[PDB]
């Protein structure tokens, strides 16, 4: 019967997640806001803004305290006291205004939470804002949460963006525990926090193209036939049921169409970079 | 007698936006435009394999990331040396137009339209603003407000699945979206077959028919109900465009052209006139005066004094200029949709064939409306045209390889607006890397001669008669459909 309540926060994001999340089907967008989740936060699609809208955010916060899921898209930068990711500002009661950072804002609803739940890789792993070179301190859910000491539920869902079947998958299932612990055991989590549900096969070993791998066929550019590895393929270090489930309702996916860049993993960018070099 | 309204979140456009205004006798007349999130992409991006950018950049934002990518390959294939293939070309079209599709239908129903549109009572659609100006507000007639409404926000319900379908439609190519691997310097990376070819027709087919039988409609009544929305949030009224869609293998014809519009003249554009400001924006430079991107710098400086924005001030010889379908439409002043000459007649009693007999009506929130409608029209005419082009079989690749030292530009337009992507090489590695992107000209604040970006500029003279329902202002900015993460990157 009731809808799971969802607080969704954006740090540095690129909206990416939640746009993946608009692409879900069966169920689609239309039945997951009105029949699956309340989604009572969500800065890119909500009704209301500025002031009214925080309010409400804290509003639900309060009175779903312990209740409500809090979905995080995007990382947390740390450096110039949080100051590169500016989520909001509130008006105290003498009229005075006060920036809220993403560091902030998390401290604040995390602990509020039921669970928190890290969608993408940016705020699972650190992921692109967080890669060489960049000077904002970016650092994922589950850092954030050892430097502050926050002891609360969380599970990542990581992929750049993860595909929706994941992020609804994982809601649904950790909703249906909260709701009845005993016959809906929450997912078994990998050592990095995300479901083996999703995240337990690895790409390679579940390749149509493994045959040509064996046979060392190898496609010579990206037109050509034969196995991606070459090319650049990063299917053979990463774990995602991709191979199975493919993308977009089943259209294409990533290795058919060009290479596996390993975007669901801890180290990606960094650690599957360059791209276009085999590993 | 002046009040500030200070709103941020400002919800419903791409990012991390506030937006800061003064009413003063019913209206505004002073505004800030504020981008507040900053990632660095032209800092990560140094010392990359300069392939890996159009991967990269993508992660700049999750709506557009298709124009990222466009550009940066385009920058890769100047830099590298490399030609596309006349099906290399089309494809890519075909990838980047089905986003243009998604993008402008994303815009207009589940950013813009909660302005207009009441929905039901639940989250997210509640709470609102309790003096809304909707259409159940404006239409005296209760059964014709219920009616419109009604069939708004059917269409608001039907457009998630429309959208849905358009991002198929670039994965038929493109591999996956958001994020697409199918495109790459030297082309795209997966050939057109007969049977994808038809997959993606049927589809497209389908997002056609809700453009012209559905969208367009109800823009055109949208306006017409909202007559006063014609007649504010005007701006500089100078527009710049880039070209995009190139229709010949030497990217010398556009689906829709380069040009400048600036105090009432026509122009060619000049990338050399394109310089970037930093004194009320949170960065570093190294030299007074304005930066052209060929040389420009990221050194991100928050504690900067006077400064307020992460979003840069990019500047065409000096002026504010607006990007967009508007700039895109006014610049190119192609023929209006049938449904458009058609309404423009019946509805508002306007004679209209082209874009700019329009005249006024175009620079204001309800002309960004039907400049954006418009050309998700013309952009499906042009898809239907390339869906004929394309040649199933064809070879969509060209090897190429990294060169030590190089550099190149892409230039395209987002569906946001102008955008380039310029990339400098050195020691087969990525020197420096620089992003003047769409809302970046729209939403960036005062340059340092105190000249309002095109938002903040918009806002002057926007009505605000109830400031605690100051839904003009809102309505004013998603009219630009802002994207803050492409705006600072
Ligand atoms: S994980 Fe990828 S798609 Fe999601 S917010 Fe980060 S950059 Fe965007
Ligand atoms: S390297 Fe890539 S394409 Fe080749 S078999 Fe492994 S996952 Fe498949
Ligand atoms: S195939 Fe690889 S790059 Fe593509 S979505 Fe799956 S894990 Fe990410
Ligand atoms: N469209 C789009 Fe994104 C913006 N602004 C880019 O470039
Ligand atoms: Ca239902
Ligand atoms: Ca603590
Ligand atoms: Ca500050
Ligand atoms: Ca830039
Ligand atoms: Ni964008
Ligand atoms: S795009």
């Amino acid at each position: 019967a009731k809808k799971a309540p969802v607080i969704w926060v954006q740090g540095q994001g690129c909206t990416g997640c939640s746009v993946s999340l608009l692409n879900a089907v069966h169920p689609r967008i239309k039945e997951i806001l009105l029949d699956v989740i309340s989604l009572e936060f969500h800065p890119t699609v909500m009704a209301s803004e500025g002031e009214m809208a925080l309010a409400h955010m804290y509003e639900i916060a309060e009175k779903f305290n312990g209740n409500f899921f809090l979905l995080v898209e995007g990382a947390i930068p740390t450096a110039k006291e949080g100051r590169y990711c500016i989520v909001g500002e509130t008006l105290d009661a003498k009229g005075h205004h006060h920036e809220v950072t993403m560091m902030e804002l998390i401290r604040d609803l995390a602990p509020k939470s039921l669970a928190t739940v890290a969608v993408g890789t940016c705020s699972a792993y650190g992921g692109i804002p967080a890669a060489e070179g960049n000077v904002t301190g970016s650092k994922s859910v589950r850092d954030f949460f050892a430097d502050e000491k926050i002891e609360k539920l969380l599970v990542n869902v990581p992929g750049c963006p993860p595909h929706p079947d994941w992020m609804v998958g994982t809601l649904v299932a950790a909703w249906s525990h909260v709701l009845n612990p005993t016959e809906h055991p929450l997912p078994e989590l990998d050592d990095d926090g995300r479901p083996l549900l999703f995240f337990g096969d690895n790409i390679h070993e579940n390749c149509p193209y493994l045959d040509k791998y064996d046979n060392s066929e190898f496609a010579e550019t990206f037109t050509k036939p034969g196995c991606k590895a070459e090319l650049g393929c990063k299917g053979p270090s990463t774990y995602a049921d991709c191979a199975k489930r493919r993308w977009n309702n089943g259209i294409n996916w990533c290795v058919e169409n060009a290479v596996c860049i390993g975007c669901v993993e801890p180290d990606f960018p960094d650690g599957k970079s360059p791209f276009y070099v085999a590993e | 007698g002046k009040v500030k309204i200070s709103i941020d979140p400002l919800t419903r456009v791409e990012g991390h936006l506030k937006i800061e205004v003064e009413v003063k006798d019913g209206k505004v007349v002073d505004a800030k435009c504020s981008g507040g999130m900053f990632r660095g992409f032209e800092q990560i991006l140094r010392g990359r394999d300069p392939r890996d950018s159009s991967q990269i950049v993508q992660r700049i934002c999750g709506v557009c990331p298709t124009a990222h990518c466009t550009a940066s390959v385009m920058a890769q294939d100047d830099a590298f040396g490399v030609k596309v293939t006349t099906n290399g070309r089309i494809t890519r079209n075909l990838i980047f137009g089905a986003n243009y599709l998604q993008s402008h239908i994303l815009h207009f129903y589940h950013l813009a339209a909660l302005d207009y549109v009441k929905g039901p009572d639940v989250s997210p659609f509640v709470p609102r603003y309790a003096n809304a100006d909707l259409l159940t507000d404006r239409i005296k007639d209760g059964a014709k407000a219920d009616a419109t409404n009604t069939y708004g926000l059917n269409q608001y319900l039907k457009a998630l699945e429309i959208r849905r379908i358009c991002h198929e439609m670039v994965a038929m190519f493109g591999g996956r979206m958001p994020h697409v691997q199918g495109m790459v310097v030297g082309g795209a990376t997966e050939i057109p077959t007969a049977d994808k070819v038809a997959e993606y027709a049927a589809r497209f087919k389908e997002v056609q028919k809700f453009v012209i039988e559905e969208y367009l409609p109800l823009i055109y009544t949208l306006g017409s109900v909202y007559t006063d929305l014609f007649e504010t949030g005007i701006g500089w009224k100078n527009v710049i465009a880039f070209g995009v869609f190139p229709e010949d293998d030497d990217y010398k014809t556009f689906l829709l052209k380069p040009g400048v519009y600036i105090d009432g003249k026509d122009e060619e554009f000049d990338s050399k006139l394109v310089k970037e400001y930093v004194g009320h924006s949170f960065f570093d430079h190294s030299a007074p005066g304005g930066l052209h991107y060929s040389v420009g710098e990221t050194n991100p400086n928050p504690d900067k004094p006077g400064a307020y924005s992460f979003v840069k001030a990019p500047r065409y010889k000096d002026k504010p200029c607006e990007v967009g379908p508007l700039a895109r439409m006014w610049v190119q002043n192609p023929e209006l949709s049938p449904v458009g000459q058609k309404l423009l007649k019946e509805l508002y009693g306007i004679e209209a064939k082209n874009f700019r007999d329009l005249g006024d009506k175009a620079f204001s929130i309800m002309g960004r409306h039907v400049a954006r409608a418009e050309e998700t029209w013309l952009t499906a005419v042009a898809v239907e045209k390339w869906l004929k082009q394309v040649q199933p079989g064809a070879e969509t690749y060209v090897k190429s390889e990294i060169p030590d030292a190089a550099e190149g530009t892409g230039f395209t337009e987002a569906p946001r607006g102008a955008l380039l992507h310029y990339l400098k090489i050195k020691d087969k590695k990525i020197e420096n890397y620089q992003i003047v992107s769409a809302t970046l000209w729209n939403a960036n604040p005062r340059d340092d001669m105190g000249q309002r970006g095109p938002i903040e500029e918009a806002l002057i003279g926007v009505p605000v008669p109830d400031i605690k329902n100051p839904v003009n202002v809102g309505r004013l900015v998603r009219s630009y459909d802002p994207x803050l993460g492409c705006a600072v990157h």
